[PDB]
RNA sequence: GCCUACGGGCAGGCGCCGAGGGUAGGGCCCGUGACUGGGGCGAAGUCGUAACAAGGUAGCUGUACCGGAAGGUGCGGCUGGAU
RNA sequence: UUGGAGAGUUUGAUCCUGGCUCAGGGUGAACGCUGGCGGCGUGCCUAAGACAUGCAAGUCGUGCGGGCCGCGGGGUUUUACUCCGUGGUCAGCGGCGGACGGGUGAGUAACGCGUGGGUGACCUACCCGGAAGAGGGGGACAACCCGGGGAAACUCGGGCUAAUCCCCCAUGUGGACCCGCCCCUUGGGGUGUGUCCAAAGGGCUUUGCCCGCUUCCGGAUGGGCCCGCGUCCCAUCAGCUAGUUGGUGGGGUAAUGGCCCACCAAGGCGACGACGGGUAGCCGGUCUGAGAGGAUGGCCGGCCACAGGGGCACUGAGACACGGGCCCCACUCCUACGGGAGGCAGCAGUUAGGAAUCUUCCGCAAUGGGCGCAAGCCUGACGGAGCGACGCCGCUUGGAGGAAGAAGCCCUUCGGGGUGUAAACUCCUGAACCCGGGACGAAACCCCCGACGAGGGGACUGACGGUACCGGGGUAAUAGCGCCGGCCAACUCCGUGCCAGCAGCCGCGGUAAUACGGAGGGCGCGAGCGUUACCCGGAUUCACUGGGCGUAAAGGGCGUGUAGGCGGCCUGGGGCGUCCCAUG
């Protein structure tokens, strides 16, 4: 069960805009438009101050439901990230916007992060050459994450590219929109993202 | 490397043997302060030559008794009860202590 | 009779050798004497075979009958060619 | 209920009997040359300890003596023998 | 007795040690247990009021004897005793 | 310097002391609710209980002789009887392997294991290398044939016969032992006389090549014994010891040794914890921990220990020998009641016990081992499959669009809020599933050429498996559990009424329950989630890091001094501790 189920809902648990359906997340309605309280019957009602423990989850769950993954591999992350040396945090979104999944997003190749994983499950999504359904896998500098023979004259997709002439790619990647292929520069440095979360948070949640 | 020792000869009971006390030195393995064991070793004297209160370089050797697989290499220093003493009131402090 | 045989390694369906020189009577993965190369049945990389000629002569110098496949390994090394 | 691996007993009985023929051979014939030096036989006593020498040797040949078992017989022999041709000098052999 | 080139070997016999057993006595550990001490619990009855304020004979205490009971008393010690 | 979070709870209230509790991580797990997929790993932790069945060690006819069944060919004019060759089959004699590998942890607190060393106290099958040799003579026992005992298992006796089985004799490169000397230095090495010791043959491509054989020096690997340091709890266990400690001699071993015997001496050990008791295979590592430390030691690897209980030896390079032997014991089974037959702690399985731990599967393709010149045989070592969400990891139940917002369910200050873009519906992708193709792992030994060297060429050979994987086509296609008073993310209504019940701890419940029971809602996690149990953690609450003792629990009623610990200034030697370098 990798979640799956009401959305434009989280948008609305945390308070700030969560980027989960694209398109209509920039309609009046990503819900939080007009209905920023969170959900449930008392979402209408006077929130009392959060304990030191709360801001430290609420942040965690953030991070996490944004990228849309299960705590196990989430958590697992943090685990290899505190490994490497590095700002413990910095390398967190590290492998973080590393994963097949994300990168397809960024490349565009998809209007949400959702509908990358179906792109990538499906196998529209050519790796340095080969096929890849296995979303969760790190795309290493300087690979050439495109799209299948197969797949290009798609009717979802073919309407995405037409969308990009008119959107910067992310300052650590390339793409030929013409021949719908990308490659994955560099990792992505901190000051690069963009992000409505704050790191240290989530670090200092993983310490009780 | 045959083993060496320093010791002393404490016992002169026996024929050709003689009990050698040895006393080693070294920090405890959490407390770190310098702690001084020992040990009795039966070292062998052939032409009975060694005695009583004389310190001597014990290096191992071919099996011989039962518990007496030493022999003694050479006299260190000639003379000296004062280790012996201290090894016999020790011994002699032993009768007290007990339950008869 | 000391042999010189290959020991699994690998792992299910992943076999992975390794030449090594140990005394005939002990097991196929238990401890040998000197690791003198690996070999990989399934050659994955360029690199799925090692031998260090050097030592391996020592041995059958010494005296150390090799495996059937283990000589074979040896051979393809050059252990023997004598030119 | 059978396993014909067992024919080594049926061998080792076989050797049981092989060895121990030998080695009491030794024993015998030692403490026949012994007795002899006791009375001073300086001739016979090694005419007897050469057939003793050899039959030790012989059984050295096979898995009857261990190797330097035989060595050890061999000296605990000629030893006990000379020392006692001390109570009446003079070897006639050799 | 069996075999032998008579040198000697096997069979067998006896012996020591010896697993184990018998008899006597002792020690030590487990199970079951009549009879039996007290204990702790818990709402709460009964008789009394020892302690906590000088608790109404200051208290505490080693000891000793006595007593439904708590405790009382002797002797000594202590303040962790109010005025 | 890549490394350390605390909270609840004694009060009317405070602070301190202090204990109890929780949150964290983990498990060879178990139980409950729920349960789709794959990959890799792992699965008796309890009765070392008892075990049916099958399989788990054999292999050589290029070591020797034959029996059964049968075929071909010879000597016979023919017949009976025979001579050679041969196929299957059986077992024997003889060689090698059974002492490896597989299991298990009972025992064991011990040189058992860890570590580092010793061996002038040692052996070492087959392998490798180097030197030398194989001359002559004879014998026994199975098989087989004849007979006897027994219910049976099996056994007794008589006779034949081969061999690489056995014996004797000669040669002696050499090697052994005694004695003497030279060197070394505990039984190391050189040497001299004396004495003792060798051996088998078989196959072809048969005048030479292969396999094997003998003595000896060396190598390699493997191992015995020994020593230093390390190695759990109880002192409500304080003294233990008579082969016991030592000596001489002797036995015994590969070998040192009280290991064993005899005699002699009177010793040896113990608070630096003897002896007694309790418990436990040890380690690499593993779990936790900031670390120091604590816990563990199954899977994998190394070492030890047993193979129903106890004793013992044989054969052997090696065993005191799990599927070898002899005895006693308990137990099970056959029994003509005289007497026998058994040992899954091998693989699978059976039953028992238990909270709980799998298929009597496939294969010998690969790797390894044994035996073989080889073809090849054996290999429940192994390599695979299968069963279990028992663990970890990947993966799915869809994606986008879609109302100021349906219905129902919940709440209401009745106006409305909520569940909710959730649904419906629109389009798109397409797990399952369908068809086709289809794997590496496997290249050797062998054969051929070449000198059976090097080198080169040829052939066979897969359990997994038609599986992975590629190509095409292809359906929108499982979600559950815990929690929501504080610690601790998550709040309303009703039912209830110190009842029923909850509960880790403080507690909650006697008609207004954010703490019971349902519901709406919410948080958390997701093929999983809870629960129990156990480890480390929090706990600097055994304190080396890193605690204390006036009243909180804690100074011995005082003294005396034994062991022991600790110790003043200057100079020098030694350098053991201690520090630095190199090296194994
Ligand atoms: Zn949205």
């Amino acid at each position: 069960g990798r979640y799956i189920g009401p959305v434009c809902r989280l948008c609305r648990r945390e308070g700030v805009k969560l980027y989960l359906k694209g398109e209509r997340c920039y309609s009046p309605k990503c819900a939080m438009e007009r209905r920023p309280y969170p959900p449930g019957q008392h979402g209408q009602k006077r929130a009392r101050r959060p304990s030191d423990y709360a801001v430290r989850l609420r942040e965690k769950q953030k991070l996490r439901r944004i990228y849309g993954i299960s705590e196990r591999q989430f958590r697992n992350l943090f685990e290899e990230a505190s490994k490497k040396k590095g700002v413990t945090g910095s390398v967190f979104l590290g492998l973080l916007e590393s994963r097949l999944d994300n990168v397809v997003y960024r490349l565009g190749f998809a209007v949400s992060r959702r509908q990358a994983r179906q792109l990538v499950r499906h196998g529209h999504i050519t790796v340095n050459g080969r096929r890849v359904d296995l979303p969760s896998y790190r795309v290493r500098p300087g690979d050439e994450i495109a799209v299948a023979e197969k797949s290009r004259n798609l009717e979802l997709i073919r309407q995405n590219l037409e969308a990009m002439k008119g959107r910067k790619v992310g300052p650590w990647l390339s793409l030929d929109v013409e021949g719908m292929k990308g490659k994955f520069l560099r990792l992505p440095d901190r000051e690069d993202l963009a992000l409505p979360v704050n790191e240290q948070l989530v670090i200092e949640f993983y310490s009780r | 490397p045959k083993k060496v020792l320093t010791g002393v000869v404490v016992s002169d009971k026996m024929q050709k043997t003689v009990t050698v006390l040895v006393e080693r030195q070294f920090p405890h393995p959490l407390y770190g302060k310098v702690i001084k064991r020992s040990k009795k070793y039966l070292a062998h004297d052939p032409e009975e030559k060694y005695k009583l209160g004389d310190v001597v370089e014990i290096i191992e050797s071919r099996p011989i008794s039962k518990r007496k697989r030493f022999r003694v290499l050479r006299l260190v220093e000639s003379g000296r009860m004062d280790l012996v003493e201290k090894y016999l009131i020790r011994r002699q402090n032993y009768q007290s202590l007990s339950k008869r | 009779m000391v042999k010189i045989r290959l020991a699994r390694f690998g792992s299910k369906h992943n076999p992975h050798y390794r030449i090594v020189v140990t005394d005939a009577r002990r097991k196929r993965d238990g401890k040998y004497i000197e690791k003198i190369g690996y070999y990989d049945p399934r050659k994955t990389t360029p690199d799925w075979l090692k031998v260090d000629v050097e030592r391996a002569r020592y041995w059958l110098s010494v005296g150390a009958q090799p495996t059937d496949t283990a000589r074979r390994l040896l051979r393809q090394a050059g252990v023997f060619r004598q030119e | 209920r059978n396993l014909s691996a067992l024919k080594r007993h049926r061998q080792s009985l076989k050797r049981r009997l092989r060895n121990k023929a030998k080695k009491s051979a030794i024993k015998t014939l030692s403490k026949k040359a012994v007795q002899l030096a006791q009375e001073g036989k300086a001739e016979e006593a090694l005419k007897i300890m050469r057939k003793a020498e050899s039959l030790i040797d012989k059984a050295a040949k096979g898995s009857t003596l261990h190797k330097n078992a035989a060595a050890r017989r061999k000296s605990r022999l000629m030893r006990k023998v000379r020392q006692l041709l001390e109570a009446a000098g003079a070897p006639l052999i050799g």
